[PDB]
């Protein structure tokens, strides 16, 4: 059959990938520009949420190292790749969890609908990538919301998971947080309640 | 805003190390033991972030300059470049390519690094760049040392520099790790063995480029990166 | 005082390097164009110094402390050490072994090296020390960097720690490269192939050594050394 | 035939040898107790001089970064292994040339006679091993000593030079140097008045 | 005018032919004993000369009309053709390519050729042509002979063109020799074996081209050259 | 290690070298347009010179047959790559050895000061390379000029050179021919006063 | 790299251990001598204490057929090597669990502080060693005492265990037998409450 070039193998990203994508988080001094966990200024339009959340491993214990990427659409359902600082609004974000608390944070818009490729629409999302020590390949999951249950019903890609118990672990929780709207979504690496992740 | 008209490759998992590598330790209780769900492609993952206009500092590139405390850095002074291509042989334009490394000594420079190596003080560690209109991209550090870790009793990672790409979507997006052209450490390291295949493991060895050296100044490695082939959308909802 | 009561086997000057290796240019005006001349052994060769009672400073085989000026040197932290045997397989007890080396960077603390790496305040570059009764030796030291030089207009010394050692008599007593396992400059570098015999350049590659290195603290090499082998006389003047 | 372990292959001493085996030199601290040029202190029985030299490449320039090792016979014609810096007599020494005017010094008595294996007298002489940058392998040559030409005339190590002409490079020139006897033994390494070089 | 904006790949002299080669007599007298002394890349070896505005003949590159004296030369006609490489595979264009060659029966013209073949009063034996804007050269001309000459008592050289190329810079000037496939003479010759390495040697042998020759007319040899690697500049002076 | 497609190897250009590239030496026609030893028009800006010499073998015997190309800034530091026989001034050249005398000669201007890579000022000078039988692949070397003293001791490529006496090699000799102001710059390839010969 | 001659490879001890190392419990007769689980001779120094314990499979289930080698300091830091019924101390001893209530026992004194090879002192320990049927490689811990809350808190091996709840697998329970001072260590092999096996 034909075979391409090999995809370069991954590895993982270890304890210290703070340094190089999280200057912050290392102890370190940033850079006049970083890549991080503020994907909407306050003049954005759609509606302004705080997310949150912890990691858990296969013990119940507290991913205390994790790294996270997002990419969201905006409140239209557009994806915006032109990333830039001086945006009101970017589709890419960077978080990572807090050595003492574990928990990271992403301030930006709830996105829109869009279609899958069929033109079948999906419930609003965020897409996650996760990387830690530990974690050889980064895992990829989905953060929706328990405020459009009605939608997360109908989404071609929640009803691709065969059981409907293991759809409820991509639903953030939504909370007020000072008076903001705000969802939580834990990560459950393995186990008991054990994360969906995706390979597309 | 971004449109739907590209598909990746799909990956190969076991040409990728898989989640569980039980040799490497921290593997065991951070891998999932449910599969993966597969999905179809859609524009939320087939779509990504472009960083053409993130404003690049002058020495983002050169680990030489972009920690100055009033000198240069101790160590082997080399270049790391490379191309970076997808697997139809494309090159991949205009993609942020992010590295950070241990000192010469194998210590980093991170508060939860208690190697007892020193740090050095005009050494930070990090470097980011674009890749040119051909695919290139290009550092100027130090060669990193070794370093020892605490997985069995006497584990030492080669020398490495891990590397981060995004491409051009969130499912060509990889973090990996650089090693060096003939390192005994490579084959004893249980963090490369997480890689099955051999043949996967060479493709993270940078090669000795003396092609790309500065004479009386710096010595070169080349270390070439595949992203997933990207190809149009064909005969779909049809 | 000393006695001649032994011989020496004769060396093997196609297993050494010639004194005439034009890709080495220096060797060019400083090799002799006559003949050697072949002398019998008498007590002048057969004899040599014995450094048993040379008094030792407790730093003298640990570069890590033997030019401390307020901190560790930069680098990576390796033991280096090895038997000296003579070519009957007799272990040489109580024999003087030196050493010097660049720094992590493959800077030379002396006064003609101008090469543009920094020096290293905490690393000085010099060890000593006398092999136990069972011809063992060990050193601490910093792992030492390639090194470019004015042959070739790129040309690089790979990483490599110069040793001297005395021996039984004067016959025995040699001046060598250590290299390490692995190093790509090895097989490019004209000082290495001074030696005509790939097997002989083998026999200057140290190996790493798991086995002697301190976890979470250093690593090791080994690195044995033959000396000539020493027999007693037989039959002379009869 | 029978092959033993064969010996480790010699390499070159290089330019910065000087910081292994010359302290001072390299421009470098020293350690307490050093092997250096001063073979006897003023008590040590026998004849005090000065050996000095200059060491010549094949274009007949000097050869600044030359390292030496010296080896002779105390002054009743015994070889002194036990190395002391509290010893009045050392057989073993070390000298370099200087990086400026290219000159190599020793302190040290004049050698009296020993016998080679079969019983025949040597005359007088110092056993030299050169080492530098360019030497590949250290070079063997005997210093002998000018005063002592009816003694050289007989020794069986120069008989073993076939031409008379090359004996001569052997033979140091015997001076006085502020009142004291000195001797000049220049090294020639290639050409003209090329040095003999010994294998044993 | 010119700019130093490039570095060149050094060259390998143990590839290329060394200057002492004694079977090629008159090398013995003609090479230097003093080792070459290497200088880095300045703006007066990294720029050369560029032949676009030097005025061609429309026959220069056809030995089968430059000398025309009424009527064709006699031999084996054929085109010769390849392009110019640098190390990276880069064409070479817009550069200058020089031949000269014997007749068909290995006379040259020249005053100081004494070979008692005779000349042919059609046949010149000089071409030049410029590469095209991808690289690649074409001549017209018979296939010279093989001629003896006075170094052994009966040595022959094999068939040969010789080429001269001249490339970005004088750092990139070259002369050498085209062979042609399968001659047996090539074995035998001196000047061939001037290279020590038999790869470089099969790399100056040009290949029977049917592809390019010209039914009932001549036949084609290819010939490619490559010189030596241009890069840009990178993290000079800081 | 990264190994790129080797160089198509050096060979020597032979006894017949003007055929291709001094025709009228060889003795035949030449061509419209030829490259040759003119490299100033009589009204180039600048000194006009003459720059002639002879080259040696190791023997001491004449190289008859030497092909020489010399590349050289013009009288104001700059070079001039775009070869054009209408140039007032060209920075490329070509000359050969009479064969009857064995010597060469150019006609050019004195070069101006250019800098090298590190904005150092070399000193004046003109870059040869040499072709002939015997020779299997070229010599590059430089002259410079004997009234230029204080350049040349200050020339960073000078410098490079380790004994001053090999320096001198390249320095050429102000002298007058028909009363027009010459340099002449003889080569010896090997022995005695060998000329310094560059690798770059 | 320096290979060394491989080690033995392991093999599980089987069923039939008792045979070998526990002659009693196989049903056996005994030898004059035999190492036991009577560490102490009543007269002994220091505080006599019963340590008892159960083996628990990944399924909860009793392993009673686990063979127990233990290694413990004297009740003054002191290792006791030289193993001797006649001693007072043996620092070394045996024990295995009884088929019937799947229940090992030991009769030993509270181990003194040692400090480890930096010199910092390790909270009061037993090694224990653990063979059985099914374990093809004998897995290493640790008994700690729950009465030692300090030491505990402070030791550097407790320490190197990531997570707080992992070190209290190895902290054993002060309890009563027969009205006697007694510390419990069940050890559970596989899954919930897994106890800390270590590897040097
Ligand atoms: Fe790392
Ligand atoms: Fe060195
Ligand atoms: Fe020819
Ligand atoms: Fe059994």
């Amino acid at each position: 059959p034909i075979e391409l070039l090999p995809e370069t193998p991954s590895q993982t990203a270890g304890p210290y990938v703070h340094i190089g994508l999280a200057l912050e988080a290392a102890g370190n001094p940033t850079r006049d520009q970083e890549i991080w966990n503020r994907l909407a200024k306050p003049d954005a339009p759609g509606e302004h949420i705080l997310l949150l959340g912890q990691v858990y491993d296969g013990n119940g214990h507290l991913v205390r190292d994790s790294f996270l990427e997002v990419w969201q659409a905006d409140a239209n359902g557009e994806y915006q790749d032109a990333y830039n600082l001086e945006n009101a609004f970017n589709s890419f974000g960077r978080t990572a969890t807090t050595f003492d608390a574990g928990e990271w944070t992403l301030h930006t818009v709830k996105p829109g609908v869009v279609n899958n490729a069929a033109g079948v629409p999906m419930a609003p999302h965020i897409n996650i990538s996760l990387f830690a020590r530990g974690i050889n390949i980064h895992l990829h999951t989905r953060l929706y919301f328990d405020d459009e249950a009605q939608a997360n019903a109908k989404c071609p890609v929640l009803n691709l998971i065969e059981q409907p118990q293991r759809r409820e672990t991509l639903i953030a929780k939504r909370c007020e947080v000072d008076g903001k709207t705000a969802y939580r979504f834990d990560i459950r690496i393995q186990g008991e309640g054990e994360t969906v992740f995706f390979d597309f | 805003p971004a449109q739907d008209n590209s598909r990746f490759v799909i990956r190969d998992r076991n040409w990728h190390p898989k989640a569980l590598t039980p040799d490497y330790k921290t593997s065991i209780a951070r891998s999932p033991r449910q599969a993966l769900v597969s999905i179809p492609q859609s524009i939320s993952e087939t779509t990504g972030p472009n960083f053409s206009h993130l404003g690049f500092g002058a020495h983002d590139h050169d680990l030489l300059l972009n920690f100055n405390n009033g000198g240069l850095p101790i160590g082997e002074r080399i270049i790391v470049a490379g191309r970076v291509v997808d697997q139809y042989g494309k090159p991949v334009p205009n993609t942020l390519v992010e590295m950070w490394q241990a000192n010469a000594g194998g210590r980093y420079r991170h508060k939860n690094d208690r190697y007892l190596a020193p740090l050095d003080p005009n050494f930070g560690g990090v470097g980011r760049c674009l890749t040119d209109s051909d695919g290139y991209y290009s550092f100027r550090t130090i060669k990193p040392g070794p370093y020892p870790w605490r997985n069995g009793p006497n584990d030492w990672r080669p020398a490495h520099i891990h590397f981060g790409i995004s491409g051009p979507s969130i499912a060509t997006k990889l973090i990996t790790q650089l090693y060096f052209e003939g390192d005994p450490l490579i084959p004893m390291c249980p963090i490369v063995k997480s890689i099955a295949n051999p043949e996967a493991v060479q493709q993270l060895i940078a090669k000795l480029d003396m092609n790309n050296a500065n004479p009386m100044d710096c010595l070169a490695y080349r270390f070439d990166i595949v992203l997933r082939g990207q190809r149009k959308t064909h005969f779909e909802n049809c």
